[PDB]
């Protein structure tokens, strides 16, 4: 007993808001669909959108105070602007100045607030139709490697400044030092797998896509439907994966495989990057003790100068 | 439901928004009455301008 | 010795065959299931 | 209605919050008074 | 309406013959009929050629001429960059170009085989674009910037661990690579990609075996985003993503050794424009 | 650098584009 | 009987 | 019907006076040429 | 009824905790009083 | 509905939305005089001008 | 289900809303005296305006 | 019938006009031709 | 509908829009004025073409 | 259902409800009772506030 | 029609003091101003 | 429809089409003739061909 | 019928004309060869 | 709608058609006119092949 | 609607707007003739 | 019925023991304690 | 009913023995114990 309009139509906290639907044009011409809201609000979600805008708040004033409140300068600098962790002459401690590590600290206790608060909601909004719980699930696979880099990782070397900053360009300059710090990581065998996980999500989302779509004269892409009878789209698409690799799979299974294969990479790349720093502190001669570096004892070297 | 409105702003309010509404102006006289006394405390410590 | 240190066992070998046996595995059973007898609708009267 | 008196509030009093805050800071990192002071 | 059919008549219903590339060019296609259950059909034949000659060429390569039994040790590389665009039996680099030329053969022989294939069965021509990106991605990386920059020996060597070489040192050489637009952008949809992935196969999943109408999920999407896409709207977005992915980080690495030397003097430009340039003070100027 | 070489293989990276191009383009028109 | 999802409902 | 609601153009008004007052209030302070929050 | 007394409590609530954490967060950076000194 | 609004303008105003109108062009012109006067006490302070 | 409620207020709460309203006042009111007390002596301890 | 409407024609000209505006200011302080706001 | 609008731009033009157009124009007569204005006292203080 | 609980909370609570709450009251006033002695004997250790 | 529910309350109260007594005994134990497992 | 529009053009335009074509000529003309004096006179000052 | 739209031929032209004016006036301002923003 | 292009290219071009291609040719005969004229001054005033 | 005439005019046009804009900035930067100097 | 299959006991102990012989063996000759397929 | 098939337990001991053999051989060779197949 759902009712699918109460769910969309309610008002209150436990209710939506912008309750009169819009509609975007060129959405409904490439997408199919063009319809925008409502949205629910209730609870779970006020205390994420309140705890993400705090550290929101908290970074982009610090930037303010960085460039010294000049909007000119604001704008030219604002793609390298960051606010970092504590140095490393601290430890741990949290008894760190404002504009050397503090409002790091207290921003990304509201960051981790909010994560959490929209897990809760993805997964009571789930319980609240009729639908399983996969996506929360999901999204916990991928909070395993955000809360190994930002929270577990430091905690275990034992500084904050293990961590990344919060801008746009700094999370570049974390992978070059992190990668650099801890030998080479291309001679992490978990950064390895996870390549393998990406590489294979990104492929398998391409070869999905476009034989639903090249099947789609015959309504293939009902895929709820699709799992009770099959018709000649399902077919075809079946046929064509069988003559090309010599197996395919149903309209059912498929998308198990896709679960799982971008499941796989948020963990093997957590149990990598907590590895890296902790047992193996250098990855190039670690690969040297297992037998997986090439010697090249006369490189042609001439390719790499100007 | 429009008993305690003024007849000039009837369009526009019910009784409960009256009600909140004086709420809301009262509060905002009060936080205006301390804001006027926090800034002549803070010239009198140290004057902002020079 | 020739031979790699233990972790080259932990790390790097036993999850490669893992790997392997699993895709193949996998793709046994998918494959199984995807070939059987269940609902379709009839190819004459649809098309 | 036009207006709510509902989405006025929320939007007088988030703004308000906003400038309090804002003002706080940047008068916390002028310098300019003795407040706080290490 | 619907009844159980055992898939042996699904698949002898849509067996058809000559409806293929090569039966339009010649009025017949030489190989056209089915071994187990691959199609062999011509461009079936010059695939599997090529991949057996390439393996043959890459493990002679490997075992012999360089001596080693263990496969994550070998680096099969090309000539050096002094050989120019040259190719000579008698000089190193020999079976990497065997190896890379029937490699090539292979790919493309896969492609138009692709190509048949869904013509035979009246389909569209999607997965033969989505494929044909990742070929072209080949294509530059082995072929286009060689020819441009001027040597084969500017390609990347074939070996398991020893290809990581080349990217790191052609990574590091032109630094800072991560300030590559192209770059940026080729990673971001690599990221979508697998968000994308991860979203749709769970939401599939989560409707599966249950007593609810198609609805559901609708509202599902639209109660914690604001927007629910569509059912051909997130396969549309998917095959979309994932051949955008690859054809943005093609101009990277061609750009990044024939117009571009260095990626962090590109961005000199920035601080530099008349709209903000000598309003700050020491430190804070340009 | 030759500049001509390096043109015309950069109107091959550019022309791999094509396809997905024309797939967009007729998703477009055929959905008025 | 049986169905595409490996389901057997009646 | 009509152009413009009142509600958008009052929502996009009030937006642009506040954005302004923060921009003009920012170079003015930054500038150095008040004496205004110093030392 | 236009106001509802659940989302005012809660929105209260959530503000005062919020404004409490970082009160002592700021208070504690600022290094003005003794507090976890050493 | 169009009763208070003048008959010049009925193809776009309410009576509530001229209300909201008359009060938001008062608060205007509150603001306006406000800054003149502050520009001018600005500008014997320290001219920005040279 | 309205009769603990006044009759002003009779728009706005409920007989269970008008209890949990009384237990959140109570609870203001005693956090409040705490806070005094709590600044009171951090001032006695070390004045943060100088 | 009407190839423009009203609405459009006042968003964009209101829009260009209000950034052509921003960048002439801004570009004008940055040259330094004029004294306007120094230390 | 189409009253106030002139015969010759009835095809384009509708009452509310035609009054939003005329104060539309009044405002950019009344903008090019001041710029016109501005521009001469700039020029006046010290000229930008040498 | 609704009849161990007392007439003012009944709109608010139920039997089951009413016992997980007395539970929780009383594990409240425990946890209290023993963190107030751990702060007596930490700040007969060494006092945090110098 | 219950305004408030039992088991929300709960929940979340419970959440919250599992949360403070984490972050409390980080903040006090990191800070190095009580002798607590010293080597 | 093509009521106003000569005999040569109804083929390509509408009424209203017309007349924002004539707007959009007439102003192109006046851009060109300010055009050509601002050329004149910064040739004048500085010719930019040595 | 029409081969191509009057709206898309306004809004091709404009945007094309204002590129073109902001391209010149930005190249010439950089060039140095007349006085112009100086000092 | 073909009554005005020439009976050769009736397949070929509509009415609307017709008319753009003549303005489309016009112009690239004047363009063509302009640039002659323009490489002829340049040759004039600094030869590019000696 | 048939489309040779549109992607004949079209590819015109783009062609030679790039083909002006191409070669007046190889022009302008080779020194060759005066143009825009100090 | 059953809680568990004889199928899948098989299945799960045979691939254990597989696994966890050939680790054994690989761990003990790489150590160097005994002296086993030694130069 | 048997619990597994011929056909499955043909398949999977003779890839098994075929493994082993190939990485027995393959460990002995590369141990350099005995003289086989030296220079
Ligand atoms: C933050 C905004 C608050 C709000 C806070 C207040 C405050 C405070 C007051 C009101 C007042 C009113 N509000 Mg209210 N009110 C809000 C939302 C609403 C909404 C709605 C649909 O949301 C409506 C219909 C109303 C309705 C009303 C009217 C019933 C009432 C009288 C307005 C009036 O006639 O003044 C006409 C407007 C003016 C004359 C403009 C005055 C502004 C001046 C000019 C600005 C500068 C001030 C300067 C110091 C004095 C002038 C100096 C110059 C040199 C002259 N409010 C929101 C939630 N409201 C007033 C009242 O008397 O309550 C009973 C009042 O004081
Ligand atoms: C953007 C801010 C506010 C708003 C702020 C004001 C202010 C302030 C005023 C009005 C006034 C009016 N507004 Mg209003 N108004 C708004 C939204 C609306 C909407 C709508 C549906 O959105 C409508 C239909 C209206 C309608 C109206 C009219 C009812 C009324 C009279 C217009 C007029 O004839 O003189 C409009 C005036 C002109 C068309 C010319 C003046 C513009 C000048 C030229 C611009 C530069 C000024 C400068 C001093 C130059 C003068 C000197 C020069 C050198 C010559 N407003 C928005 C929400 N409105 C006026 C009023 O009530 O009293 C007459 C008034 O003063
Ligand atoms: C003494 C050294 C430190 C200090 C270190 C700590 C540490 C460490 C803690 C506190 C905690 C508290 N401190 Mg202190 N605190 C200090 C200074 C202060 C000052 C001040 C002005 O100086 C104040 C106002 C406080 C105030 C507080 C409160 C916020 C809190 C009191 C507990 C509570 O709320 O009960 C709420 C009720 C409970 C906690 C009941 C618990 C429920 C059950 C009993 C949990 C037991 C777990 C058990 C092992 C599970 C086993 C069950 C199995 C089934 C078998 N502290 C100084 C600086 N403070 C605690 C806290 O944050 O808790 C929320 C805390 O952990
Ligand atoms: C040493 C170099 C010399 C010089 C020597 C030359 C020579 C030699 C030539 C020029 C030419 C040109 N020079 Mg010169 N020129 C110099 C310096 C300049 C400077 C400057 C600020 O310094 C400028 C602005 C110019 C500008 C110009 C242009 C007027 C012209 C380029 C034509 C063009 O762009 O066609 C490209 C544009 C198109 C092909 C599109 C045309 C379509 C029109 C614009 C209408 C489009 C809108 C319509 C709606 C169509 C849309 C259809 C849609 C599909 C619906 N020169 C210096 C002094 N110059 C060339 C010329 O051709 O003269 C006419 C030429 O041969
Ligand atoms: C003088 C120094 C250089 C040189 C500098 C230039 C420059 C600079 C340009 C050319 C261009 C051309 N040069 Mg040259 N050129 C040189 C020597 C040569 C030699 C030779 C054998 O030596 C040859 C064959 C050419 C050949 C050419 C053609 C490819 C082209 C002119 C014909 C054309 O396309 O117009 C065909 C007709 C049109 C393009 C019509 C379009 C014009 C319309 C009217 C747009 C005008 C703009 C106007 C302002 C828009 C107003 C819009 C309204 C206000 C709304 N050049 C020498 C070496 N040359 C031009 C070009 O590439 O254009 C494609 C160009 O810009
Ligand atoms: C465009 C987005 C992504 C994508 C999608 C894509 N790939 C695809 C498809 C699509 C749509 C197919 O339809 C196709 C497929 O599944 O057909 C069976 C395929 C495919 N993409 C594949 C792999 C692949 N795709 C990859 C990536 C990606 N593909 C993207 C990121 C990658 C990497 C490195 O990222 C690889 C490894 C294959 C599974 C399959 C193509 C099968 C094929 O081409 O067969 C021909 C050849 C063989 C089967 C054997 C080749 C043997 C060689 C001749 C000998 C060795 C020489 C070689 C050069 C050595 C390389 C050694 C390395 C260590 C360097
Ligand atoms: C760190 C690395 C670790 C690697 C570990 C890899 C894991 C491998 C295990 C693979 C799963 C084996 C499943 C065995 C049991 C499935 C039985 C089956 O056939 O399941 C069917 C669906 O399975 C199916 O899609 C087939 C199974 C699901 C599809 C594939 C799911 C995996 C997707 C990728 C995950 C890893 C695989 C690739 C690894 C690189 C459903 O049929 P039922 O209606 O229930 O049948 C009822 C009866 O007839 C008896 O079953
Ligand atoms: C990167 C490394 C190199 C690349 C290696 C590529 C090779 C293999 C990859 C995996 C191939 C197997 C894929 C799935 C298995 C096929 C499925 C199958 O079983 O298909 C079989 C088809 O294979 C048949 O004939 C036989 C089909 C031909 C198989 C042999 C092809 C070898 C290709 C050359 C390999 C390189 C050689 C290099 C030499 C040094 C037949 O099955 P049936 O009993 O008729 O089925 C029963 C019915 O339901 C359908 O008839
Ligand atoms: C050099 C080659 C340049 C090819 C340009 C093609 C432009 C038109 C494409 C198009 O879009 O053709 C439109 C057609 C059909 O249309 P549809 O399937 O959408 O109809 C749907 C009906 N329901 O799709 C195709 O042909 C697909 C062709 C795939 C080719 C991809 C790979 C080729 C380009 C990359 C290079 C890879 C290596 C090539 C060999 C070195
Ligand atoms: C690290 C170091 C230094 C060492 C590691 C130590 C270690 C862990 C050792 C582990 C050893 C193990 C596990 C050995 C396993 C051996 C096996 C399974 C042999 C199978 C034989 C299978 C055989 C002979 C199969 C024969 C099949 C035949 C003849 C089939 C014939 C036929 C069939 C079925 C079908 C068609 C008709 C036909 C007659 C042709
Ligand atoms: C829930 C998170 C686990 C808490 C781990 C606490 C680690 C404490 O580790 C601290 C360091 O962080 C600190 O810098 C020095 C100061 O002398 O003393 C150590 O005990
Ligand atoms: C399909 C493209 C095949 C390879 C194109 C290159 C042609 C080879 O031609 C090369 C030249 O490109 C080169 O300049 C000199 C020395 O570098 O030797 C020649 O053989
Ligand atoms: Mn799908």
């Amino acid at each position: 007993p759902i009712d699918l309009h109460d769910e969309e139509y309610r008002d209150g906290l436990e209710g939506t808001i912008a309750k009169p639907p819009g509609h975007v044009g060129w959405m409904q011409r490439l997408l199919g669909e063009g319809q925008v809201g409502p949205i629910y609000v209730g609870l779970w979600g006020v205390i994420s959108f309140i705890t993400f805008f705090a550290s929101a708040f908290i970074i982009l004033v610090d930037y303010g105070r960085q460039v010294g409140w000049n909007p000119i300068i604001y704008l030219r600098e604002f793609w390298n602007l960051a606010v970092y962790p504590p140095p490393t002459e601290y430890g741990l401690s949290w008894n760190v100045p404002w504009d050397k590590g503090g409002a790091w600290l207290a921003a990304t206790f509201f960051l981790h607030i909010s994560v959490l608060t929209w897990w809760a909601r993805l997964y009571t909004r789930a319980k609240a139709t009729g639908v399983g719980t996969q996506l929360a699930w999901g999204f916990a696979s991928a909070l395993s490697l955000y809360f190994v880099i930002y929270l577990f990782h430091p905690l275990a070397l034992g500084n904050w400044s293990a961590a990344p900053g919060h801008g746009f360009r700094a999370i570049l300059d974390w992978t070059n030092y992190v990668s650099i710090h801890w030998g080479n990581f291309y001679y992490n065998p978990f950064h390895m797998l996870s390549i393998f996980f990406l590489l294979g999500s990104t492929l398998l989302l391409a070869m999905h896509g476009a034989t639903i779509v090249a099947t789609s004269k015959w309504k293939s892409e009902m895929e709820f439907t699709e799992m009770m009878a099959e018709g000649p789209g399902t077919q075809r698409a079946q046929l064509f994966w069988r003559w090309v690799m010599g197996w395919n799979a149903n309209s059912y299974n498929i998308h198990i495989w896709a679960w799982w294969f971008a499941a796989f990479t948020a963990i093997t790349g957590a149990i990598g990057l907590f590895l890296s720093g902790t047992l193996v502190p250098d990855w190039y001669a670690w690969g040297e003790t297992a037998k997986i570096v090439a010697p090249w004892p006369n490189p042609d070297w001439a390719q790499y100068v100007f | 439901q429009n008993d305690l409105v003024p007849d000039q702003w009837k369009p526009l309010f019910n009784n409960a928004e009256w009600l909140v509404h004086d709420i809301v102006v009262k509060t905002i006289y009060g936080g205006l009455i301390i804001a006027v006394i926090a800034h002549v405390l803070c010239w009198a410590w140290t004057p902002w301008i020079r | 010795s020739p031979w790699p240190v233990w972790s080259g066992y932990a790390l790097c070998f036993v999850p490669l065959a893992a790997v392997i046996l699993g895709f193949i595995i996998a793709a046994r059973f998918t494959d199984k299931q995807a070939t059987s007898a269940y609902l379709r609708l009839d190819p004459a009267k649809a098309n | 209605r036009p207006f709510e008196f509902r989405t006025s509030v929320v939007v007088s009093t988030l703004l308000g919050l906003v400038m309090a805050l804002l003002i706080h800071f940047v008068v916390l990192s002028s310098g300019a008074f003795n407040w706080l002071r290490a | 309406s619907a009844e159980v059919i055992p898939f042996s008549i699904i698949e002898e219903f849509y067996k058809r013959p000559g409806k293929t590339l090569a039966a339009r060019f010649f009025g017949v296609d030489p190989f056209d009929f089915w071994i187990g259950r691959f199609y062999v059909g011509l461009f079936g034949a010059i695939s599997i050629i090529g991949i057996i000659l390439g393996v043959a060429f890459y493990l002679y390569e490997g075992v012999v001429n360089e001596g080693t039994l263990n496969i994550l040790a070998m680096r099969i590389e090309p000539p050096p960059v002094s050989q120019g665009l040259n190719v000579d039996p008698a000089q190193p680099g020999f079976f990497w170009f065997l190896t890379m030329v029937a490699a090539t053969i292979a790919f493309v022989g896969w492609l138009l085989r692709q190509i048949d294939i869904s013509l035979k069965l009246d389909m569209g021509m999607e997965v033969p674009i989505a494929f044909g990106a990742v070929v072209s991605s080949w294509i530059t990386l082995q072929w286009l910037r060689p020819i441009a920059m001027g040597a084969w020996g500017h390609g990347f060597p074939l070996g398991i661990t020893h290809h990581l070489d080349w990217v790191s040192n052609i990574g590091y050489q032109y630094y800072n690579f991560f300030y590559n637009p192209f770059h940026a952008i080729g990673i971001t949809l690599l990221f979508a990609s697998t968000l994308f992935l991860h979203m749709h196969g769970s939401a599939v999943l989560s409707e599966a075996k249950r007593n609810i109408s198609d609805q559901n999920i609708h509202v599902f999407w639209r109660n914690i985003l604001g927007y629910s896409i569509g059912e051909i709207g997130i396969h549309r977005v998917a095959f979309w993503t994932g051949a955008a992915s690859v054809l943005f980080s093609n101009l990277c690495i061609f750009l990044s050794g024939t117009f571009v030397k260095d990626w962090n003097a590109f961005w000199g430009f920035w601080d530099k424009m008349p709209i903000w340039n000598g309003v700050g003070q020491g430190a804070l100027v340009a | 650098m030759n500049w001509i070489v390096a043109t015309f293989m950069l109107m091959f990276v550019l022309v791999a584009f094509l396809p997905l191009v024309v797939s967009l383009a007729y998703t477009w028109v055929t959905n008025p | 009987a049986a169905a595409p999802a490996g389901a057997a409902a009646a």
